[PDB]
C-alpha cells in the first residue's frame, strides 16, 4: 500500500523503483488582460522520475506546445505524466524495468494505473511523505535545461552527483531531500548557503558544489538551521 | 394464474413471493401459493425462522414446467422441484385448492410494481447467470459470490454476471486511456452493448436481475453488479436517448420498492452521489433523482 516512515528503509533495497513527481508539468504565470481579465500563459515544465537508490534522474521536459488547444490543463497534465511514465518504462530493459513506482500525489493514482495496464506487475503506490520534489526547479541546472528547450525532451541527470562513493543511497536520499526541503522554504538563503564560498565549485558534469566530508556537515547543519529558522519566521517560536 | 403446491411446512419460516411475504407456523397446514400472474418471471424466497441466515429462493417462469416446493430434512430447506406427470399435479394442485390451504398471489389491479422490476428479465437469461442446467429454475441465496468476486471459491454455485471493471485493458484502449477512462461511452456501447450483451434489453434485464437479489437475499456481490451496470452508464458521455428514459423508469421503481431499512447497507453513496450529481447523466435522471432526494436525502 502506502510509502510511510515505518517501511523507509524499502527505499534502498534491491528492487527497482522510482519516484514520479508531476507538481512542475504544468506551470504558468497569472496575468491581466488588456481588459482587465485574467489569464494564464504556460511555460516549460517537467515530470521529476527519480531512482532514490541509484539518484538516476528521468527528467521528462514538458514543451508549452503540448498544451495548445487543449482544456482542462490541470487534469490532462496528470494524463500527460502517466503517459510519459509508461513511455519511459517501455523504453527500458525488462531488466532496468522498476518494480514500484511512487507518486508523490495521490491524484497521480488512477492515470498511472490506466496507463500501466499492460504492466500489471508493476505496483503504484502512493505515500504518506510529504517530499520536497517540487523544489526541482530551484537546481540551477536542470530549471536552465527546462526553459530553454524549444521541443520535448528527455534529460539524464545523477541528482546525488558522485556522492554515492563515499555515502550510501540512504544518507545520500536524506542529504537530497534536505536540500530540497531548505530550497522551498527559504529558496534564497539555501542558495547563498551552497554558494556563499567562492572556492567550491560545481564542476561541469555535477548539480551541486564539490563539499568535501566536513563542509557537506557544515552545509547540512546550515541548511536545518534555515528549515528551523523559517519554521519560526512562520509560527513565530 | 398459475399454482406452486407445497408438499407440507414442516419448519417456520417467512415466505415471499415476489415483493408480497408472509409467515408460515411450524406444521401450519400450508399448501402453496396460487394466482401467479402468467408472464413474468417469479421468485419463490424463505428465511427460516430458526436461522435468519441464508435467505435463498427459486427464480421461475411457470411457462416452462410445473414447479412445486418440499422440504428436504436432510439438507435443512425448502426445495424447488419439477412434476413431469401433468395429471397428477392438476390434481394434486386441485384438491388443495378446494380445500383452500393456499395463499392467493395479492396482486391490486392498479399495480404494476412486479412488471417493472423484471420488465427485460428471462428466466433463460438467468439461467446462464445461474448455471444449473438439469432444472428449469435458479437458486439463489445470500452467500453465493460472482465470478468476479473469485477473481478476487466453489465455481459451480457462482453468480456468472457479465464482468464490468472500470480499470482493465477491455475497458481502456491503447491509445485512449485518458478519453476511454473519463467517459465510458466505447466501452458501453461498443464492448458491453454490441460485443456482449447485443441490446440494451439483455443488459438492464442482468441490472434488474442483480439488484432483485442484492434487495431479496442481501447478495452482497449482486449489489456490487447493479452499482456497476448504472455506474457505466452514468460515466459515458453517449448514450442512447431510450436507454436514458428507460433507466430512469428502472431505478425509479428499484429505489420505491427498495425497503427503507435496507438503504443503509445496499446504497452505495459514492456511485449515487456521482451519478446523480457529477456524472454526464446527472440532469437525465428526473424521476430517480426526485424519489432518491424525497426518500434518501441523507445519503446525499
Ligand atoms: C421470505 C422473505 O421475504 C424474507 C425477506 O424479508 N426478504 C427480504 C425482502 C423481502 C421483500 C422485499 C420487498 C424486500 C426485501
Amino acid at each position: 500500500g502506502a510509502m510511510n516512515s515505518s517501511n523507509y528503509a524499502e527505499l534502498f533495497n534491491n528492487d527497482i523503483k522510482l519516484f514520479v513527481d508531476d507538481t512542475n508539468v504544468y506551470r504558468v504565470t497569472v496575468h491581466k488582460t488588456f481588459e482587465g481579465n485574467v489569464a494564464t500563459k504556460a511555460i516549460n515544465g517537467c515530470i521529476f522520475t527519480l531512482n532514490p537508490k541509484t539518484g538516476h534522474l528521468f527528467l521528462k521536459i514538458i514543451h508549452t506546445s503540448v498544451w495548445a488547444g487543449q482544456k482542462r490543463l490541470s487534469q490532462l497534465a496528470k494524463w500527460k505524466t502517466a503517459e510519459e511514465v509508461s513511455a519511459l518504462v517501455r523504453s527500458l530493459p525488462k531488466e532496468e524495468q522498476p518494480k514500484q513506482i511512487i507518486v508523490t500525489r495521490k491524484a497521480m493514482l488512477d492515470p498511472l494505473e490506466v496507463h500501466m495496464l499492460d504492466f500489471p506487475n508493476i505496483a503504484i503506490r502512493p505515500t504518506e511523505l510529504r517530499l520536497p520534489f517540487s523544489a526541482a526547479m530551484s537546481i540551477d541546472k536542470l530549471s536552465d535545461v527546462v526553459m530553454k528547450a524549444t521541443e520535448p525532451q528527455m534529460v539524464l541527470f545523477n541528482i546525488y552527483d558522485d556522492w554515492l562513493d563515499r555515502i550510501s543511497s540512504y544518507t545520500a536520499f536524506s542529504r537530497l531531500t534536505l536540500l530540497l526541503r531548505a530550497l522551498k522554504t527559504n529558496e534564497e538563503s539555501a542558495k547563498m548557503i551552497l554558494l556563499s564560498d567562492p572556492t567550491i565549485t560545481i564542476k561541469s558534469y555535477h548539480l551541486w558544489p564539490s563539499f568535501t566530508d566536513e563542509q557537506w556537515i557544515t552545509i547540512e547543519s546550515q541548511m536545518r538551521d534555515l528549515i528551523l529558522t523559517e519554521y519560526g519566521r512562520k509560527y513565530n517560536v | 394464474m398459475n399454482t406452486v403446491p407445497f408438499t407440507s411446512a414442516p419448519i417456520e419460516v417467512t415466505i415471499g413471493i415476489d415483493q408480497y411475504s408472509f409467515n408460515v407456523k411450524e406444521n401450519q397446514p400450508f399448501h402453496g401459493i396460487k394466482d401467479i400472474p402468467i408472464g413474468h418471471v417469479h421468485v419463490i424466497h424463505f428465511q427460516h425462522a430458526d436461522n435468519s441466515s441464508m435467505r435463498y429462493g427459486y427464480w421461475f417462469d411457470c411457462r416452462m414446467g410445473n414447479f412445486y416446493i418440499q422440504y428436504d430434512p436432510k439438507d435443512g430447506l425448502y426445495k424447488m422441484m419439477e412434476e413431469r406427470d401433468g395429471a397428477k399435479f392438476e390434481n394434486i394442485v386441485h384438491n388443495f385448492k378446494e380445500r383452500q390451504m393456499m395463499v392467493s398471489y395479492p396482486k391490486i389491479d392498479e399495480d404494476d410494481t412486479w412488471y417493472n422490476l423484471t420488465e427485460f428479465v428471462q428466466m433463460d437469461k438467468i439461467r446462464k447467470i445461474v448455471r444449473k442446467d438439469e432444472n428449469q429454475f435458479s437458486y439463489v441465496d445470500s452467500s453465493m459470490t460472482t465470478v468476479q468476486e473469485n477473481e478476487l471459491s466453489d465455481p459451480a454455485h457462482s453468480l456468472n454476471y457479465t464482468v464490468i471493471n472500470f480499470k482493465s485493458r477491455e475497458a481502456i484502449r491503447p491509445g485512449h486511456e485518458m478519453e476511454d477512462f473519463l467517459d465510458k461511452s466505447y466501452y458501453l456501447n461498443t464492448v458491453m452493448l454490441q460485443g456482449i450483451f447485443k441490446n440494451s434489453s439483455n443488459y438492464f434485464g442482468e441490472l434488474q436481475f442483480a439488484f432483485l437479489n442484492a434487495m431479496f437475499f442481501g447478495n452482497y456481490g449482486s449489489s456490487l453488479q447493479w452499482h456497476a451496470m448504472i455506474e457505466l452508464i452514468c460515466s459515458s458521455a453517449t448514450v442512447p436517448k431510450h436507454m436514458l428514459d428507460k433507466l430512469d423508469e428502472i431505478l425509479y421503481y428499484q429505489i420505491k420498492t427498495l425497503p427503507e431499512q435496507y438503504s443503509d447497507i445496499l446504497l452505495n453513496e459514492r456511485v449515487w452521489n456521482i451519478c446523480l450529481y457529477s456524472s454526464f447523466q446527472k440532469n437525465s435522471l428526473h424521476n430517480t433523482e426526485k424519489i432518491m432526494e424525497n426518500k434518501y436525502p441523507e445519503l446525499l
